[PDB]
C-alpha cells in the first residue's frame, strides 16, 4: 500500500491544502506551529478504513480515529461576538492499494452530524474484509502478503511500564495489526512477546537434544524461532551497531529476566540502564520489526527486507547526539528498503543527508491557506550551516552583544575604508571581545590584505 | 544590480497587443491571462537581452532549474496601461509555470513586491546609474553603498527590502560565491598567472548570449582589473 | 545552597570522576552514553538529607532517591566472559548551606547492604528541621529565607493557598526532586490565579482585602516578569494574561499586532513558558515577604536535563540568557549536546565528559573558544563531528577534486570519473559545476 | 449560508420559542463552551418542555465580565483602544439591548430595573 497525495480542508489548522509525498521517505519542516503533527493525524485518519475490515476498530473505543468536532476550523473575530465553524472538513487521499490498483478516497463530516465516507472508502474496507478471507482459507498452496501500517507518536516513551504464539494462522497473522495506528507506547507488548520466543526456542532446543527422534517435525519449528529472532537482531543491529557499538539485543533469566544487550568493552547491560537515544531507537526499530514478523511468518529472514506498509514517524531524532542524527535516514531505509517512511524534524544534520526532493516545507498565510514547497537550494551532502541558512531561515552567527559591531565592521571594511582610526578602534575592540581568531575577522583580515594587494 | 540595456522592439503580437491599451485592472488581468500563447518569444527575447541573468538578484535560474517568468517592473494593476509596454517588461526567476511562490520568494514574487510599489524609491535595472546604489559584503549581505546620499540610502534599503534580496538562500549563494572568488585571487597570486586571461572567462559574454551569475560581486572583488577587463573588450 | 564539587567513586559507569561547578551555569556536553545523566543523578542523591529534613518529604520512601544495587558498576572480564561487580560506591559533596557554612558530605552503599551515610550527612537533616522549625514561628519579625531545590528530568512532560503561614510555605518543595512540567496543569492554575484577581479587581470598580489581593498580584507580576525574560527580545510579545473576553484563554500582547492566543503556538514554545512560570511560581511560593522580587532574590539549585528538548535552533540560541536574567542568584546545571546553545556561553562553563579503557573520568573545559562562534565552528572544535556529512559519493568526489587541482583533467580516468559522477550525483551538482568551471579556467593559457 | 466565511448579503434568522408552565421558576429551584458562541445557539431547546434560565444567566455573565475586563484595561493602559473599542461596543450595546427590554415590565409597576452581574454580592445577578 501506498500514498501518493492528500488535500486538507477546514481542518485543524489548514483552510486548504496540497501534499504530495516521495515514494520512499519524506521529511516535513514547520517553524511555527503545528502543522506537522496536522499532516501526520490526518494521513492517520486516512488509513483507518482499511484496518477496519480486519475487526480493528473502535472495539478499544479508540475515539481519535474519526473525525471529531473538535477536528472542525472556528474562526475567532475580534470586531464581531458570535463565532461560528467552516464546515464541511473534508479529508482526500490518493494511492495505491496492490500492484497497477490506483484509487481515490474521501472522508468528510459536517458539523456535529457523524462522520461520513464516500463508495471508495467503503472499497477500502472491502479489500481488508477479502484479505481477511484469504488469510483465513490457510487450505491452501498459494501465499498472501498482508501490508504493515504504523504509528509512532511523541508519547512512544512515556509510561513504558502497563500492560503468545508465532505461526501461519489467522489469529496469529492479525495480531500484527493490533493497536497499529495507537498513540500510545506498545513496548510491553513487545517485551512479552520476545520474552516466550526466547523462552520457547531454548525450551524446544534442549527438548530436540534430549530426544532428537522428533526431528522432522521440531527441528522445523527451531528453525522458524531461530529465523525470527535473526531478522529482529539484525534489523536493529542495523541502526544501533555501527554508531553506540552495542548489538545483539536478547533476554536472559540470569540478569532478572530483562532484555540486554552487548559491547565489545562493556560487556551485557540490561537495555532499563542504558541511554536514552538507544533506548528510543530500540523501541522504534523493534516496533517495525516484529510487526513485520508476525504479519508474514512464511518470508523467514527477509521478513523485514520484503515488507510493504507506510511507516509515520513523529520527531525522529529524539534524544540522538549530531553523529547519530547524520545517519538514522539512511539505516531504516536499509533496515526496511520496501516501507514508505514519512517523518518529521527541525535538524539541520537529519536535512543535509537527503535530497531536496524529499523535503516539504510548510506554511500558512493570515487566512489558513497552507503550503508545502520544495527547498530552493540543494540539501544532499552540503554542509550544516548551508541547510540551516538556506533552508530554515536561521543565521549561524548567534545573537550575542557583539554581533551588530562585527556586521558594521565587516560592512566598513568591505568597502574600502579600513585605514580610518575608528575602523581600527572597532577591530581591537571586537579582537578583544571575540579572540583574534574568529573566523570573520580572519576572513576581513583577509579582505584588507586583498585590497592593499590590488592597490599597485 | 546590473543595467539592461534594450535594443529590440520586440514581437508583432506583443505591438498589436498594444494598440489598444487596458484601462483597469480586470482588463489587464484579463487580456494579460489571454496572452498566454505568444509569451514564450517575448520570454526569449528578454532572456536574451540579460544574458540569462535574473534582473534583480543575476543568477542562473536555467543552470539551477528554477525557470523565469515574465516581470512587470512597475506593477500592471497600478498602471495598467503599460500591461503590454516592452519597455516595462523584465524576466525574473522562479518561473509562474513545489519550491514556488511563498514568504521567502525573493524577485518578483517577492511578498512586498507583489503588494504594492512606490517608484520614487524604487531602484531597478532600468536606470542608469543603479549599480552605484549597492555594496556586496563578505558574509553574504547586500547593503546600501557608503557614497550615498542620506536620501539615497533609504531608496536603496526600501529597493534591498522590497524585493527580499537578502533572504537566507541568496546570502549562502553570495558567501561561497565570494568563497570561490577568494580561492581563484589565491591561485592565481600563487601561479604567476595573468589576471586578463582567466577574468573574461567571467566577464566577457558568449556567442549564446550566457554570463556567468553575480556579475557585480565579481567586478566588485577585482576593483580595478574588472574594469580594465569590460573597457578592452566592451 | 551552593555545591561546588563532586566525587564519584564506582558508581554507574564511573570508576572514579571529580568534577567542579561553576557558581552560576554549568553546562555537561557529551556523546550518548558517556554519563550526564550518571553526574545529575548523582547530584539529586547529594541534596536528598536536606529535603528529608521537612515533613513534606519525611515521608518520601521512594527508592530511587537511595543508592541501590544496580548503581554499583560492573567490569567486562573477557578472558572469563562474565560480569563482575566492584564495590562500594561514595559520593561526596562540598558546598555552602548557608552564608559562612562550609561542609563536605558523604554517601555510600557496600554490596547489598542498605545505603549509609556518614556524620555530616545527618547535620544536613538537622537544619533543614531548623528550618523548618523556625518556618513555623508567629510574632517572629526576622525574616526566614527558604532555597530552592529542583530537578526537571527527561519525563518532565509524561504526566492553591498562596498563604504566609507554614503549610503553603513548605508546599513549594511539593515533589521538588521529581517534578513535572506540562502546559496544561499551568494553565489550569495561571487561569485560576487570574480569576480571582479579575473578582477583586472588579469588586473595586463597583463599590469604591489585603493580604490575599497583594499576594496575588505580586505572583502576578513576578510570573509575567520571568516570562518577558524569555519571549520578550526574540519577538514582541509580552504580558501574558488570562482574557474571558478572548473566548475564556491566554493571550500575549504585541505591539504591533494586538492580542495573539497562547494556544497557536509550537509544543516546544509552550513546555519552555510552562517551565520558567512553574520554576517563578515556586520562588513566589517559597519565599512571600520578598512580594515582586521573590524570583530575582531566591537561591537555590535547579537541575535540568536535556535543557534544549523540542525546541527549534532559534530557540536554541536564547535560552541559557533567558534563565540567567530571569534568575540571576539560582545555581544552574544543565546537560545538551546542541552545538547551537553551546554557541552562546562562555568556555569556563562548559564541562566535556570523557573516559579511559579502564573507567576513569574526566570533566574538562574546552580547550578553544566557543562564545559567539557558529555553529559548524563549534561542531566541528567541541564535538569533533564533521559539519558535511558521509555520503555514499563523499570520497569520489574528494578524489576528483584532489585530481583536478594537480592538474590531470586530460587522463582518461579523470574523465571516466567525472561520468560517473554526473550520472550519480547530477549534472546540476554545483561541486561538479564548480570542477567544470576549474577545469576551463585552467585552459586558454 | 450562516456558516460561509466571506460573505456579502446578509442573513436574518427568526424567533422561534416555546414558553410553558416548565419555565416556571419556584422556591429553591436554582466554562461557556464552544458551541454557546454561536448563532445558531439561539435554537438550543427553543421548542422543548424545559426551564432555559442557566443558558441565559452564563451568556450573561459572560458578557458583564468581558465589558469589566475592557473597562479595567481602558483605565489602566489607555493605549489599545483600536479595533478593540469595536468590542466594547458591541458588549455595551448588547447589554443596553436587553436591560431596556427587560425593563418594559417591571419598572413602571413593581419599581425594579436595571439587571446587572455584581461582584459584591457574591457573584449574583442583581
Ligand atoms: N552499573 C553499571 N555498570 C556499568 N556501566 C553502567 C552501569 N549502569 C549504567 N552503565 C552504563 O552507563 C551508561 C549510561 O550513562 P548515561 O545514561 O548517563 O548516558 P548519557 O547518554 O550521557 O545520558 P542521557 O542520554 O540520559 O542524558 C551506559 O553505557 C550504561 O551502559
Amino acid at each position: 500500500m501506498r500514498i501518493d497525495k492528500l488535500s486538507l480542508l477546514n481542518f485543524r489548522c489548514f483552510k486548504q491544502l496540497d501534499i504530495t509525498f516521495d515514494e520512499h521517505i519524506t521529511i516535513l519542516v514547520a517553524p511555527n506551529g503545528a502543522g506537522k503533527t496536522t499532516v501526520l493525524d490526518a494521513v492517520r485518519l486516512a488509513l483507518f478504513p482499511f484496518i477496519r475490515g480486519f475487526d480493528a476498530s473502535l472495539y478499544v473505543k479508540d475515539k481519535s480515529l474519526a473525525i471529531r468536532t473538535e477536528d472542525l476550523r472556528l474562526i475567532y473575530r475580534q470586531e464581531a461576538l458570535n463565532m461560528e465553524m467552516s464546515s464541511p472538513a473534508k479529508i482526500t487521499a490518493t494511492g495505491e492499494w496492490a500492484s497497477g490498483k490506483t484509487a481515490t478516497w474521501m472522508l468528510d463530516k459536517r458539523g456535529e452530524q457523524p462522520p461520513h465516507e464516500d463508495k471508495m472508502a467503503a472499497q477500502l474496507t472491502r479489500w481488508g474484509e477479502q484479505l481477511q478471507k484469504r488469510v483465513r482459507e490457510e487450505h491452501s498452496l498459494q501465499q498472501v502478503e498482508l501490508p504493515l501500517m504504523l504509528y509512532l507518536g511523541t508519547a512512544r516513551l512515556w509510561y513504558q511500564e502497563r500492560y503468545q504464539r508465532l505461526d501461519n494462522s489467522a489469529f496469529s497473522r492479525l495480531s500484527g495489526y493490533d493497536d497499529c495506528l495507537s498513540a500510545t507506547s506498545n513496548y510491553k507488548q513487545f517485551e512479552q512477546w520476545y520474552s516466550w520466543l526466547w523462552l520457547s526456542y531454548r525450551e524446544h532446543q534442549i527438548t530436540q537434544l534430549e530426544s532428537p527422534s522428533a526431528k522432522l517435525k521440531e527441528g522445523v519449528r527451531v528453525q522458524r524461532m531461530k529465523e525470527a529472532i535473526q531478522a529482529i537482531q539484525q534489523a536493529i543491529n542495523c541502526l544501533t551497531q555501527q554508531v553506540t557499538g552495542w548489538h545483539d539485543l536478547e533476554y536472559s533469566a540470569s540478569h532478572n529476566q530483562q532484555l540486554v544487550m552487548s559491547h565489545p568493552q562493556y560487556g551485557k547491560i540490561p537495555l532499563s540502564q542504558l541511554s536514552d537515544g538507544l533506548r528510543n531507537a530500540v523501541a522504534m526499530v523493534a516496533d517495525i520489526a516484529f510487526r513485520c514478523v508476525k504479519l508474514n511468518p512464511h518470508l523467514q529472514n527477509d521478513a523485514a527486507l520484503k515488507t510493504q506498509g507506510i511507516v509515520l514517524i513523529d520527531e525522529v531524532d529524539m534524544f540522538l547526539h549530531p553523529a547519530w542524527q547524520q545517519q538514522i535516514i539512511q539505516s531504516l531505509r536499509s533496515a526496511f528498503p520496501q516501507i514508505q517512511f514519512i517523518v518529521t524534524t527541525h535538524s539541520p544534520q537529519v536535512l543535509s543527508t537527503v535530497k531536496r526532493e524529499s523535503i516539504r516545507l510548510l506554511e500558512q498565510d493570515e487566512n489558513g491557506n497552507g503550503k508545502a514547497l520544495m527547498p530552493l537550494g540543494a540539501t544532499y551532502g552540503e554542509p550544516s550551516n548551508d541547510v540551516l541558512q538556506s533552508v530554515m531561515g536561521v543565521d549561524p552567527q548567534p545573537a550575542v552583544k557583539e554581533k551588530a559591531d562585527l556586521q558594521k565592521l565587516t560592512g566598513w571594511v568591505d568597502q574600502g575604508k579600513y585605514d580610518e582610526p575608528k575602523t581600527q578602534q572597532l577591530m581591537v575592540a571586537l579582537e578583544v571581545a571575540l579572540g583574534e581568531k574568529h573566523p570573520q575577522l580572519q576572513r576581513l583580515q583577509r579582505s584588507i590584505a586583498r585590497q592593499r594587494l590590488l592597490k599597485g | 544590480m546590473r543595467h539592461v540595456i534594450k535594443t529590440q522592439l520586440g514581437t508583432v503580437a506583443l505591438l498589436t497587443a498594444h494598440e489598444n491599451p487596458p484601462q483597469d485592472a480586470d482588463q489587464s488581468t484579463r487580456r494579460w491571462r489571454n496572452f498566454r500563447r505568444d509569451k514564450a518569444a517575448v520570454m526569449v527575447q528578454l532572456i536574451n537581452e540579460q544574458y540569462h541573468l535574473c534582473c534583480y538578484s543575476e543568477i542562473r535560474s536555467d543552470l539551477r532549474g528554477l525557470g523565469y517568468h515574465i516581470e512587470h517592473v512597475e506593477n500592471k494593476s497600478q498602471h495598467p496601461e503599460r500591461t503590454f509596454d516592452y519597455q516595462n517588461l523584465a524576466a525574473s526567476a522562479l518561473d509562474s509555470g513545489s519550491s514556488l511562490k511563498g514568504k521567502n520568494a525573493f524577485g518578483g514574487h517577492a511578498q512586498g513586491k507583489q503588494d504594492v510599489v512606490d517608484m520614487a524609491k524604487f531602484i531597478h535595472c532600468h536606470i542608469r546609474d543603479c549599480s552605484r546604489y549597492f555594496a556586496y559584503l563578505s558574509d553574504g549581505r547586500i547593503v546600501p553603498a557608503d557614497e550615498l546620499n542620506a536620501q539615497e540610502t533609504e531608496n536603496a534599503q526600501y529597493t534591498i527590502d522590497l524585493l527580499n534580496l537578502n533572504s537566507g538562500f541568496l546570502q549562502t549563494e553570495r558567501r561561497n560565491h565570494w568563497e570561490e572568488l577568494e580561492q581563484l585571487f589565491d591561485e592565481h597570486i600563487e601561479k604567476d598567472w595573468d589576471l586578463q586571461q582567466l577574468l573574461q572567462l567571467d566577464l566577457v559574454s558568449t556567442p549564446d548570449h550566457k554570463l556567468h551569475e553575480f556579475f557585480s560581486i565579481t567586478r566588485q572583488f577585482f576593483q580595478q582589473e574588472a574594469e580594465q577587463v569590460l573597457q578592452s573588450h566592451a
